[PDB]
């Protein structure tokens, strides 16, 4: 809840290499939900491939 | 690919006529790069590449 | 302070070959990769000094379209094979002449120039041409020169073809600019440099040198 | 205001309500963020009046989807004033141009 | 009349200008459409949807 | 994930095989066969499959080995 | 000769306003225009070091969003305005406190406020607030701070009594820069070029101090790729 640093550092670990699953509606097939690796970025908005 | 990705790829390839640095002779990928760069030759120059 | 800069810590150099290197840069501040990047590219491409073939003589031809009898190679792509031959020359030398004289079959190559000791081929095994028939031979008359960046044939214009002036070693550079962080500032700059030299210098050894030049052109305002 | 527009924002502005208009012309005798005192023509006065009237410009009030409603003043003091004119812009008001 | 606004300004007819390349100084090889767009912040925040 | 899935053939039993593995490097006391290399044990797990050491009949034999000790 | 270059040296400075000037760079040799060019206008526009308005005082006034009697700008407002401040604070001093005080009517402009000898207010002019009685008064401290880049108030790290509010705070005093390269006549030959660097800024920093600060800058980072080595 403080937000200190090793709470980052912590966090890039677990975070290394676990997937997350991203999915868009309406899910009209399977490439609606996809796999990807995260980078941990700045803001509030989810960075896409294009 | 589609639309920067298709426009770049497609502006790059493209063909002129009096193109500076055309008719010139290049060892390969690398030295039409260095030409590029240099500003000896345009994008667009007809060339004969080994 | 306001005069502290961030300087990088993780410097890594990866020697692919002895003529292809990869350098990489973190930490930068904002904005820095590319400033630097930009600036040793056009130095390396543009204005690193080097010594290169300029002009050529060879017996019984006088225009890049002759045909000559012999050779499997044309005329033009004689000169571009010129093009592509690392040399040394001796300090001090700003202008050496080097000759080529071979009769047989077989590929000529550069190995079989006749020099005055002052001149170094990096690569002997490169290919000049290609003699076809027994009967056919080759005399080759090159001058090498010592200027700077990449000078075409075509803005430098009695039987004397231009060939390219490659002065400058480094044959490809490439730079990319990636995310880098220190504590919670996510907005460093890692600077990634890809170098490919012709063999004359190490890709290290010519970064040293384009940063020099650039360093010592700013010497009357530090 | 909109460098490119076409001609209609000022209807917009002064029809919605959000700007401070003129019931009487006259000249502005007091402005502050929060106030416009004018006084009224003699022409237009009704006989027996105090002959002033008074503005108080809404400042930082919520609206119904959280945002800001705030009105500041455009006018200066002793500057003449008519019937219909605007003294105080509204949110997304520039000079009673919707904005 | 556009036209005629923008030779009251000294400005390109085309209302196309040259532009360089902040990262590298080099101009773009084609005029770029320069001019002023009113823009709108819509009440869609990333903020509130995140 | 190629080499995996050419070794075992199938993905649904690639990842069967994988996450037993993965579970027997993490709730067990299982150690690695290859260099960690700051890895999570699914990866390690995918590793070591694509190397070879790890199939399905290796886990078996194994599970019946420790039943015999 | 080929292996040597010409060092390229500071010319001139020509003022053209308080807040305009050019300057220029000659000899230099053919592609090096260019390259420096960039470089300085790229140093120039992100890392140059200034003072701004960072705290602000002012009597009867609890936040931002509120309202002083004789004064027709909002608190907002006066804030804004001070953000334009130009003020140039002598070396070794990273923080520095003025006052304004104002009574009667008319507009409150830079000209009004108080310094200590060591702060130079560049803009006398500059608006900051109106007040529109005669009874109304204002009376406000501000604080300026040396730094650099663009440092948001939500960005500093975290008592602060009530009334103290906070002001963006954006250092650099460069606005806009451009550069050209032009021939040069230098002896006899024609290869030479010529640098002219047209800068816009507030007024704070002189010309020839900025190039020199941005050539420092460079140097500096370049001595990494001098010395190349594993880190």
């Amino acid at each position: 809840e403080r937000e200190e640093a090793v709470v980052w550092d912590i966090l890039d670990e677990v975070i290394r290499e676990h997937p997350v699953l991203l999915n868009r509606a309406p899910t009209l097939h399977r490439l609606g939900i996809q796999a990807f690796e995260p980078v941990l970025i700045e803001g509030k908005a989810i960075q896409l491939h294009p | 690919p589609s639309q920067d990705v298709v426009l770049g790829l497609y502006y790059m390839t493209r063909e002129k006529i009096n193109a500076k640095g055309e008719g010139m002779y290049l060892t390969g990928p690398a030295e039409a790069e260095k030409a590029y760069r240099t500003k000896t030759a345009e994008l667009h120059a007809r060339v004969k590449v080994r | 302070s306001v005069t502290e800069f961030l300087k990088p810590r993780l410097v890594d150099i990866e020697q692919i070959s002895t003529t292809h290197a990869k350098v990489t840069l973190e930490p930068l501040e904002r904005g820095f990769g590319h400033t630097l990047g930009n600036a040793l590219r056009r130095i390396l491409l543009s204005s690193m000094p080097g010594c290169a073939v300029t002009e050529v003589e060879i017996e019984g031809v006088l225009h890049e379209y002759s045909t000559k009898e012999g050779v499997q190679e044309d005329i033009l792509e004689i000169l571009l094979n010129l093009k592509g031959l690392a040399v040394r020359v001796a300090e001090g030398k700003d202008e050496v002449f080097i000759t080529l004289n071979k009769s047989g079959s077989g590929p000529v190559v550069a190995g079989d120039i006749t020099h005055d000791g002052d001149v170094e081929i990096v690569n002997p095994e490169h290919v000049i041409c290609h003699l076809t028939s027994d009967n056919a031979a080759i005399a080759m008359r090159i001058k090498v020169e010592r200027g700077r960046g990449y000078v075409p044939a075509s803005a430098r214009i009695i039987g004397r073809l231009l060939v390219d002036a490659t002065f400058s070693p480094v044959d490809k550079i490439a730079y990319s600019v990636e995310a880098a962080r220190v504590e919670q500032r996510t907005d460093l700059d890692k600077l990634v440099i890809d170098m490919e030299t012709n063999g004359t210098l190490e890709p290290e050894e010519a970064i040293r040198r384009a940063a020099t030049i650039l360093a010592e052109q700013l010497d009357a305002f530090v | 205001k909109p460098l490119v527009g076409t001609g209609i924002e000022r209807n917009v502005a002064v029809d919605s309500g959000v700007t401070a208009v003129a019931k009487r012309g006259g000249v502005i005798q007091s402005v502050d963020a929060s106030r416009i005192v004018v006084k009224v023509n003699e022409e237009e006065l009704i006989p027996g009046e105090a002959g002033i009237d008074i503005y108080n410009l809404t400042k930082y009030t919520r609206s119904n989807q959280n945002t800001c409603i705030n009105q500041r003043p455009c006018v200066m003091p002793g500057e003449p004033v008519a019937r219909g004119d605007v003294l105080a812009d509204g949110p997304s008001t520039d000079l009673g141009e919707l904005a | 009349s556009i036209k005629a606004m923008l030779e009251l300004a000294d400005l390109p007819a085309s209302g196309q200008l040259t532009l360089f390349d902040g990262r590298t100084g080099d101009a773009f090889e084609r005029p770029v459409t320069v001019g002023y767009m009113y823009m709108l912040k819509l009440n869609h925040l990333v903020d509130d949807k995140m | 994930v190629q080499d995996a899935v050419e070794k075992i053939g199938n993905r649904f039993d690639l990842v069967l095989v994988a996450a037993r593995r993965a579970r027997q490097m993490q709730s067990g006391g299982k150690d690695a066969l290859v260099p960690e290399e700051n890895d999570k044990p699914t990866v390690i797990a995918l590793r070591e499959i694509e190397e070879g050491l790890i199939t399905k009949d290796v886990l078996d034999a194994r599970e019946r080995q420790e039943q015999q000790e």
